[PDB]
């Protein structure tokens, strides 16, 4: 099983960005899918979180409803706006918690795709 | 299934066979029940056959119903005329004649495939 | 919440170095800590999970604890192959919320 | 020469996955207990039984969740009570500020919540996750009693039990019996203390992955019961509230205390010794701390009993470097350590007092402090000599025959 | 068969040869007759297969397809005198399939023989 | 269960017979109250087919074939048994075919199969 | 040369055996009182092993499926009356009276009382007989009538059916099959699909789905009954615009109807345009066995249950007029439907018994497909095509026209050219 994501963009100053994780190998099942993003020579911040099986999302809280994050049943979406210089970053996907839905640690990662502004 | 019993053995040679395929021979929890005698019954028989095939299968014949073999008859288990075997000596009374002597020829029949082997 | 890390800490080949993972905040008596290494470029790899364990394919020299308020993760046997960056994260299940340590960078 | 020979009538084996029934004696995939039970045991035989990497825990956990799931999805989703909620602390007795007495503009009203299901916000204050969670309530008719669950093999299947009471986990115990039936398996809840479950009679009895690990836990069953003689010394009331009709406290009866537990101080002490005797075994002092942090569902002894939800740390036990524990208790509750998904637990008028075991403990070295976690641990104590097998009776050996 | 197991193969082979209350026992009495059939079905299968190599439930049987040193071999004594064989098949498991490929080749090409003479 | 090895032998009706021979050896290898029932009738119906394959084993076991698929008889085919050479009657029939017109002769067959087997053991 | 046998190979011969009814788990357990038995559901695992250079030759007004299937209706419909209880002391000398609160009806109620063991109640004009204000039932003295329980319902459930080892289902699946003779197309299964027991007159009430084909065991012959599926359903909603008030009389407990909430005729309705496009359809299927002049003359007469279009409704059972939909002359270049109600009604064209409708209280509503027409060719000018049906048998036919059962007998003999030793 892997995370397939996205290419790499180039996007202006409050522009869209809508990157993809599409779940190879796996259905959604009770998994859930978080979102981490990495400042060049920056530690990983994290950006939000979704659980396919009852659409609960979350944030950063520092995102204040810029970020929304979706599942399609088979992916999932996640899209910014209002962009500003510093949401230059890799934006990983990952999944978290093991079958039955257990465990907080999110283990498999996608190669993560770069976002420019 | 008996037909002629008591037939002369003559008689019982020819009709082993037994005409071929004929030779094998609350409301709901009452209902369910009586289901349970029925199929206990017919697993029964059929648990029955293949014992009775299977010791068949240990000698020579692996269901073949009538089969030689090549254990010699020893002269000993009550023996008389050939004649009057096939004339007036009908098969229960045969059985009553030979009765212990079963054991010895089920004994004897076994070793004399394993050592063919 | 909020957690910091050293920012660099570095050791020998065969040492036994252990990096703290400060930063400990009123709710930081619960939420696990877990451990993740990246190898610079690459997508972050899993370490420890709630606190001590250790996943299957994962080698047996890291090791986890958990020390009052601050937690820690060993290291025994060090190598050339441990040159990467160690992030720190904690479930806050008040709010659920992932928080993610500062970076440690471990140079042989 | 050398010619192979085929054996029809084999007595081998090979153990395999498979489906296992859910026999109980009272759950609705349920089925009544078998009448006679065999246990036909084989004499001169010996083979690696293992019980970590058994495919049986791994069966009883998805049944437990899905048992779990199956009866919960049908219920009042607490989503109209995400609406800011006003509150007050309550002085009407202190004997303890955690309650709060708090009063929501309804489809206006008042309820009693404990700190643990509100959450600080930024004066007016809301619950822990609801705009973020999708929480439910239970329904009354259920009881979270812990009812006696077996598993029977279906048709074809063998499930082997060791017997060789000096068991060590894993490796060959030659005592194996065809226990088609097994033996009372109880699921219940618990961290850090197996309240429910065997125990060995010889002695103390260490089981574990692989010792020499500190990632690993430790399971241990020791010799004999020691209880945990705890209670709710609260009068509750509960009374409904509309909305479909969600559970509350509107108020309590008077005194206030703390759920206190009692261990019986003596035996306790006793039993560690036996214990430590053992985990000596493989000079250097054993100290017992407490845990380290994370969860009250893992730091504490998070028990379920009564029909409600305890957790209560160990902070009291476990101080030894060679009783009364104040056990506050939360009303929602996320089990199975899940993301997302959290229960309401309703609300149980008067008092409750329940007593049973604490059979079993679960250790983590560093043996020392305690922590469990992962319910997955705990039924692989009571199944920890039942390995299903599937009988496959042909087979193959060379022999000194020529056929034809 | 399963109370033989745990003895050698010499000492196997001979031993071979010779070889609501009503809630309750209505729903039980189904489980214990529906493996009564699971048994019967299964030695069907069994004697299908026996009847392909050239034995149809000989028990003991033999073949023409000598042993090739690559399987687990040693000296015959041992296998037969003192090695217990439940763990017999552990060794000669993985190499389990294409042995009856032979099997399977040998009675084929018996058969065509016989066929051509 | 031996439900589907029926119609499994049905698989390949158009087939010729001789690709039928081949794939012969390759084919050789209250809720609670409600699911009482259903064990009953499920349980009936296959304790019945394994009669059906007995009852067509012993048949088999009759003649001089024991158990095996593909076997063989020495008896005599008469030309008056649909005279026509054994070239075209193996590629380009049918087992549908081949039946049809033989049904006028089953029984007679089996019959000839009974004593041609019989007088085999006797004198053997 | 010899002959050799061969246990295994294909073989089949026509045969009856008798098949057992398939159901489904969750449809099984919606199963309140009893709407129509527990039956064995089916895995979901649809073989439909679909045969290469296969012909079997198929029949439809020969199978032995639907004299089969249509005997277990009628005994499990007889199950269905059995626990209920008799109306054999109800009948009495009435004295309705022509009450007419509300107009549409036309005085079809009438406010009938009786001096039972002294209680009124509602009766439509049909379920009652004048006799000589006094009338009575229709039959109930030199007849026998049995009231359906209130608690069970009257609603169709699907039901699948296998066959037992040994033999084999044979389902046609050519586009163009008429219903006899040989099918290309021939796919071995070993459960049906989801046939229904829908109870209706010459309108097929949804059913299987068809181009419109025309079926018929000799359409030279006046006799025979044709059938036409439908390849497009034609939508028909039909209502019951009356609240129906319950009263229980205890005599055993007697379900009069009581007096309506507030009376307006039960009514049928068919989109004009969708009916015109279908009937089209059906004029130009037809003339394939036929330019020439078609015309559509309403039912001719015979038994309320011919004259008219009965069919089940939500447990109730309607007679309604199809004279606004057979009423055209056709050559080669909404509709809303009159209805009645019965309560005591004799299905299946059976003397002396019959069924009692326990009221159903309320406005009733339902909506299904008209799929499948039942047709008689009159006794050159014209064809007209009166609707007839009557006979149960031929709703079973509409789905049953591609299935049969055959016994396959694996074993077989050939001549090669080999001998044994
Ligand atoms: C049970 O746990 C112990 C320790 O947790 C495991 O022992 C460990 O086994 C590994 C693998 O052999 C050892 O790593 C090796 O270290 C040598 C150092 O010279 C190195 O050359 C090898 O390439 C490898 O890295 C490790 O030292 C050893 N640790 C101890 C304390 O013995 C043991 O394998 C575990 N058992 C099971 C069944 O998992
Ligand atoms: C389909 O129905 C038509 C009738 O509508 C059948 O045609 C009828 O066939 C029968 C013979 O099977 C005819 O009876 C014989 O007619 C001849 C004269 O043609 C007469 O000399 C004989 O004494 C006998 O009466 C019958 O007359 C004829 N009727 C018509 C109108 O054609 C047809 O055979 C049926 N086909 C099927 C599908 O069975
Ligand atoms: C089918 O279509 C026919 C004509 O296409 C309809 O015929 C009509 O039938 C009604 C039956 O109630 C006739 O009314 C009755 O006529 C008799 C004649 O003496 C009279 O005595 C009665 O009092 C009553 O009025 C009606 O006259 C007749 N139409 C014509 C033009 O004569 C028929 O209703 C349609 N439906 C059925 C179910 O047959
Ligand atoms: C069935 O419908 C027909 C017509 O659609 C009804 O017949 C009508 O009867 C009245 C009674 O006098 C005549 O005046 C009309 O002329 C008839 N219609 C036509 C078109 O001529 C018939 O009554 C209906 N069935 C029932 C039972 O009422
Ligand atoms: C719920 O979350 C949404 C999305 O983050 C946010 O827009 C909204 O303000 C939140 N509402 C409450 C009551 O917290
Ligand atoms: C252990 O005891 C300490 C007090 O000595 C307490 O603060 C802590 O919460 C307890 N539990 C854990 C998990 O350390
Ligand atoms: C039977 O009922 C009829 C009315 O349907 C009535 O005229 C007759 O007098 C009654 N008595 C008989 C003859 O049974």
């Amino acid at each position: 099983v892997q995370l397939v994501q996205s290419g790499a963009e180039v996007k202006k100053p409050g522009a869209s960005v809508k990157v993809s994780c599409k779940a190879s190998g796996f259905t959604f099942g009770r998994y859930s899918f978080t979102w981490v993003r990495q400042a060049p020579g920056q530690g990983l911040e994290w950006v939000g979180v979704i659980v396919p099986l009852v659409g609960v999302t979350n944030s950063a809280k520092k995102f204040q409803g810029r970020v929304t994050i979706t599942a399609d049943t088979n992916t999932v979406y996640m899209d910014l706006s209002s962009l500003r210089s510093e949401d230059t970053a890799v934006y990983y996907c990952a999944r978290v918690g093991d079958r039955f839905g257990s465990g907080y640690a999110m283990d498999v990662w996608g190669r993560g795709a770069l976002v420019t502004v | 299934f008996l037909g002629a019993a008591g037939s002369t053995m003559g008689a019982a040679s020819m009709t082993l066979t037994v005409q071929a395929r004929n030779l094998l021979s609350q409301h709901l929890l009452k209902l369910t029940v009586w289901g349970i005698k029925q199929l206990q019954a017919r697993v029964l028989a059929v648990e029955r056959y293949l014992r009775d095939q299977q010791l068949l299968g240990i000698w020579g014949c692996s269901g073949k119903l009538i089969c030689c073999t090549n254990v010699p008859w020893n002269s000993s288990w009550s023996n008389r005329n050939l004649s009057e075997i096939w004339d007036n000596m009908t098969w229960l009374q045969w059985d009553k004649e030979i009765s212990n002597y079963t054991q010895i020829i089920y004994g004897l029949l076994e070793e004399s495939q394993n050592q063919q082997e | 919440s909020a957690l910091t890390q050293p920012p660099s800490v570095s050791g020998a080949p065969g040492e036994r170095v252990t990096i703290s993972c400060s930063g400990s905040g009123s709710n930081f008596e619960y939420s696990f800590v877990y451990w993740y290494q990246q190898v610079p470029g690459m997508a972050p790899k899993l370490l420890i999970y709630d606190n001590y364990k250790r996943p299957s394919g994962v080698s047996d020299r890291f090791s986890g604890s958990r020390s009052g308020t601050s937690a820690s993760l060993t290291i025994t046997g060090l190598q050339t192959e441990d040159e990467s960056d160690y992030y720190c994260q904690s479930y806050d299940s008040s709010l659920t919320y992932w928080v993610f340590g500062g970076g440690t960078r471990l140079t042989v | 020469n050398l010619w192979v020979t085929v054996y029809y009538g084999v007595p081998v084996w090979k153990d395999a996955e498979t489906t296992l029934f859910c026999a109980s004696d009272a759950t609705h995939a349920c089925v009544p207990t078998d009448p006679n039970p065999q246990e036909i045991h084989l004499e001169n035989v010996t083979e690696e039984f293992n019980m970590w990497k058994n495919n049986m825990v791994e069966q009883m956990h998805t049944d437990i969740i899905s048992l779990w799931d199956q009866s919960l999805k049908p219920c009042v989703k607490l989503t109209p009570l995400c609406v800011t909620l006003q509150c007050t602390n309550v002085t009407n007795n202190i004997t303890r500020g955690e309650l709060k007495n708090c009063s929501f503009n309804m489809t206006k009203v008042y309820s009693l919540f404990y700190r643990l299901d509100v959450v600080q916000i930024n004066k007016e204050y809301r619950l822990i996750n609801c705009n973020t969670s999708a929480i439910t309530q239970a329904c009354p008719k259920v009881s979270f009693e812990p009812i006696p669950i077996h598993y029977c093999a279906p048709a074809g299947f063998a499930i082997l039990k060791c017997k060789d009471k000096k068991f060590n986990g894993t490796g060959p115990c030659p005592s194996v019996s065809t226990v088609q039936c097994t033996h009372g398996i109880k699921p219940v809840v618990s961290t850090q203390l197996l309240l429910n479950g065997s125990l060995a009679e010889e002695e103390v009895m260490i089981r574990s992955e692989n010792i020499t690990n500190n990632a690993k836990n430790i399971l241990v069953q020791f010799n004999t019961p020691v209880q945990i003689n705890c209670t709710r010394p609260n009068n509750n009331t509960r009374k409904s509230i509309r909305i479909q009709a969600f559970y509350a406290t509107g108020d309590i009866i008077g005194d206030i205390r703390q759920a206190h537990c009692n261990v019986s101080k003596a035996t306790w002490n006793e039993t560690l010794g036996k214990v430590v005797k053992q985990l000596r075994k493989h000079n250097t002092i054993i100290r017992f701390a407490n845990s380290s942090g994370g969860d009250l569902e893992v730091t504490t002894h998070s028990f379920n009993c009564g029909g409600e939800f305890f957790y209560c740390n160990t902070s009291g036990l476990f101080n030894s470097t060679w009783i009364t524990l104040p056990c506050r208790i939360k009303q929602i509750i996320n089990m199975w350590q899940r993301i997302g998904q959290a229960m309401y637990a309703p609300p149980i008028q008067g008092v409750i007092r329940c007593v049973s075991n604490i059979t079993g403990l679960i250790l983590t070295r560093d043996t020392f402090r305690p922590g469990g976690g992962d319910m997955r641990d705990n039924w692989r104590s009571e199944l920890y000599k039942y390995k299903v097998v599937k009988i496959e009776p042909l087979g193959v050996a060379p022999t000194r025959c020529k056929r034809r």
